[PDB]
């Protein structure tokens, strides 16, 4: 899922439904290859012991500073514009430097945003409409002009950018326990035999 | 609905749109200056172009969101930027027309040369050229050539390319509704919208004459003390209450005496405190001289330089192949990349120039979270201010002596810091009289007080009563002085350096306040001290944003500029200085003259 080569824009996140297999997190943690670990309501090491009936895996890349924005009942552009957590969301956030992949001299334009809407975006929302934003009562029947703006914005990656403003994959697991059986666990032990 | 969130709409989008062209039009100018190619200098000409058409294509979207509908004072200082046409309001004529004379007048500049008088072959340009000869040249008739024969071919031929220059950049001025040229540079200083802190434009010039006047009198001691060693030289045009030549200033324009720092040693039978054979010993590269600065700014609290700082630095120039401008200085692009271009040697120079460059990336940091139109300095003369009080703490025997370069049982008493106070005073004191004295030329001249054929009378007629030297060579109209110097010919803020001085001083007396040092002002060291980091890390992240008058209350607790700070500091020279003048007159007339007998 993160080593996927392409990822979603934060608009066009994916969203993977990952069911019926067992769940090994000892690895992701230990393996030391992510830039910033943290979870909301469960603890990591809590995780192998629990089972899980659905896991969706979000997929997307955002700004450095915009990753503080993502947690249950937060604010922002990206939070309120693009991708939101609710206050009662279980899973994990995980984030690593892309700097290395996506950023490439001259920049890469393909990773857009929305930098405007009429309201905020409900909880695992995700809308991909390109409607010219209207910011007065000027009509705008999508012909750019005065308050009349395109709300799609592409992200400025180049290898000389701050570390700050760096682009960081992101991977948002949606842990949800729904009425329906479970099958998801963690892993097993199998000790010897006597 | 109302006009406050269509405004807050077109500065939202202004940002991003406007950082994105703004960090590949710097981008372009980096790679140009530290490799001279065909590819660099027209990926500059067309960044370059990209950006300032993008700021004349949003300001005539600009002007249709009227600020007297927005309550909010971040908005309409956002506005207020965007608000002006630049250009655009000249005639098609005039608006052209001015490009070609900054281009003419800057190309003559660095094209300009003085054939040698004795050797007509060779012929050498002004920089490095004339200014690097006329710094160590003692002649009086070498010195007298190369400055009175420049303003012949330069003076006189660039007296017609500034007439217009006077003449188009009024219409500027008049069409964004200024009384003038001159006061377009004081609305830097302006202040509205906040009740009690409102700075009017006008109120500049009282400030900058009325502080002035408490000057005088360290000046008067500091000039009666530099006639005094160079009046054995030539007594006879040298007068002991007249003025000093113009040629002799030390430089082409006289800007910093610190050349004259040679003959001007109070006491030569003492050491001076160079880290320079300090350094060689220790064997130092600029990898460590940079690094040995970052633990400094750390040592106040600021944070440190990010690893593509030092990664992208440049530290020397490999040779030929690849050449880059060595002129120290610090270049901001944008989305963290913070980058500095200076040929690093083994000096006592480059270090302390090392931590003021640093001071600029440093200052750059705090107000980086602050919106593109934003992100600034409070005014023109905080952007090198906040850079000098990082230097004048290297530069204290206190803070050598902690990393190593002093020796440790060095000897620190009136005689050693009566010279280093000297070697500061010529360098600061020293470009203040030059700087009022040229500032306020231009605002008279382009206000209209003056005209056309008394444009040198008023010169040399201003330069005696303010900084007291006389023209050894009596000019006409015909000649130009400004129109020879850097920042006049390149339409650069000549004020600026002005209120550095009184900036700089005012934050050293306010920090070390909060340090809790005592003692002289020079002998206080930031270093270490983790409480005066905090009060200026404050304002270091407002820029802009917020008034200057208001910002500058929160560190000095001063609601303008005052000489206070000036006194102090340079108290010990001036209790000094007024001794050794005793013997001798203070101050100068300005009825004596080299040719009048």
């Amino acid at each position: 899922v993160f080593n996927a080569t392409r990822f979603a824009s934060v608009y066009a996140w994916n969203r993977k439904r990952i069911s019926n297999c067992v769940a090994d997190y000892s690895v992701l943690y230990n393996s030391a290859s992510f830039s910033t670990f943290k979870c909301y309501g469960v603890s990591p090491t809590k995780l192998n012991d629990l089972c899980f009936t659905n896991v969706y895996a979000d997929s997307f890349v955002i700004r450095g500073d915009e990753v503080r924005q993502i947690a249950p009942g937060q604010t922002g552009k990206i939070a309120d514009y693009n991708y939101k957590l609710p206050d009662d969301f279980t899973g994990c956030v995980i984030a690593w430097n892309s700097n290395n992949l996506d950023s490439k001299v001259g920049g890469n334009y393909n990773y857009r945003y929305r930098l405007f809407r009429k309201s905020n975006l409900k909880p695992f929302e995700r809308d991909i409409s390109t409607e010219i934003y209207q910011a007065g009562s000027t009509p705008c029947n999508g012909v750019q002009g005065f308050n009349c703006y395109f709300p799609l914005q592409s992200y400025g990656f180049q290898p000389t950018n701050g570390v700050g403003y760096q682009p960081y994959r992101v991977v948002v697991l949606s842990f949800e326990l729904l009425h329906a059986p479970a099958t998801v666990c963690g892993p097993k032990k199998s000790t010897n035999l006597v | 609905s109302t006009i406050e969130e269509q405004a807050k709409t077109f500065l939202d989008k202004f940002n991003h749109e406007a950082e994105d062209l703004f960090y590949q039009s710097s981008l372009a100018s980096w790679n140009y200056n530290t490799n001279i190619t065909e590819e660099n200098v027209q990926n500059m000409n067309n960044a370059g172009d990209k950006w300032s058409a993008f700021l004349k294509e949003q300001s005539t979207l600009a002007q249709m969101y009227p600020l007297q509908e927005i309550q909010n004072l971040t908005v309409k200082l956002q506005l207020q930027a965007l608000q002006q046409n630049g250009s655009s309001v000249l005639s098609e004529d005039k608006s052209k027309r001015l490009n070609t004379i900054l281009n003419t007048m800057s190309t003559i500049y660095s094209t300009g040369k003085v054939c040698n008088p004795d050797n007509p072959q060779e012929c050498l340009l002004l920089e490095p050229g004339l200014n690097e000869i006329m710094a160590n040249s003692l002649d009086y008739n070498e010195r007298l050539w190369a400055w009175e024969s420049w303003r012949s071919e330069v003076g006189k031929q660039l007296r017609p390319l500034y007439e217009e220059y006077v003449v188009l950049k009024n219409e500027m001025a008049r069409a964004n509704h200024y009384e003038d040229y001159g006061d377009y540079w004081r609305g830097d200083y302006e202040v509205n919208g906040v009740d009690g802190y409102d700075y009017s434009r006008g109120q500049l010039i009282e400030d900058v004459e009325h502080t002035f006047e408490e000057i005088k009198p360290l000046y008067e001691h500091l000039h009666a003390y530099v006639r005094a060693k160079l009046m054995n030289a030539y007594p006879s045009y040298i007068s002991p209450i007249g003025c000093l030549p113009a040629h002799l200033l030390g430089d082409m324009w006289g800007r910093f005496w610190t050349n004259l720092y040679s003959l001007t040693v109070p006491f030569g039978q003492k050491p001076n405190i160079d880290v320079t054979d300090a350094m060689v010993d220790q064997a130092w590269d600029a990898q460590r001289i940079f690094k040995e600065a970052e633990k400094f700014f750390v040592s106040v609290g600021l944070p440190n330089m990010t690893q593509g700082f030092w990664e992208n630095s440049m530290l020397t120039d490999p040779g030929n192949v690849q050449k880059a401008v060595c002129h120290p200085t610090a270049w901001d692009l944008g989305k963290g990349d913070f980058r500095i271009l200076m040929c690093t040697k083994v000096t006592m120079d480059d270090f302390l120039t090392a931590h003021h460059e640093m001071g600029h990336i440093q200052y750059d940091m705090a107000y980086a979270a602050q919106p593109f139109l934003l992100r600034n300095g409070a005014n023109e003369g905080f952007h090198e201010a906040v850079g000098e009080i990082m230097s004048l703490s290297a530069a204290t025997p206190k803070h050598l002596k902690s990393i190593g370069l002093l020796s440790p049982d060095f000897q620190e008493d009136n005689e050693t810091e009566i010279n280093f106070l000297l070697k500061q005073a010529l360098t600061i004191v020293g470009t203040l009289p030059f700087t009022y004295m040229l500032e306020k030329w231009r605002w008279m001249v382009f206000k209209g007080e003056i005209p056309k054929d008394q444009w040198m009378k008023k010169w040399w007629e201003m330069k005696r009563e303010i900084v007291g030297v006389v023209e050894p060579v009596p000019h006409d109209e015909t000649y130009c002085d400004p129109a020879s110097l850097f920042h006049v010919s390149n339409d650069y803020s000549f004020i600026r350096y002005y209120t550095r001085t009184l900036y700089q001083f005012q934050f050293q007396e306010a920090l070390c306040q909060a340090a809790k040092h005592e003692g002289p002002l020079h002998k206080c060291d930031i270093s270490n001290s983790t409480e005066a980091g905090q009060k200026l890390f404050n304002m270091l992240r407002l820029g802009k944003s917020e008034p200057w008058t208001l910002a500058l209350e929160n560190v000095v607790g001063a609601k303008n500029m005052n000489v206070r700070p000036l006194l102090n500091y340079f108290e010990p020279l001036f209790t000094w200085l007024k001794d050794q003048n005793k013997n001798s007159f203070v101050g100068w007339s300005t009825d004596w003259s080299p040719y009048a007998d």
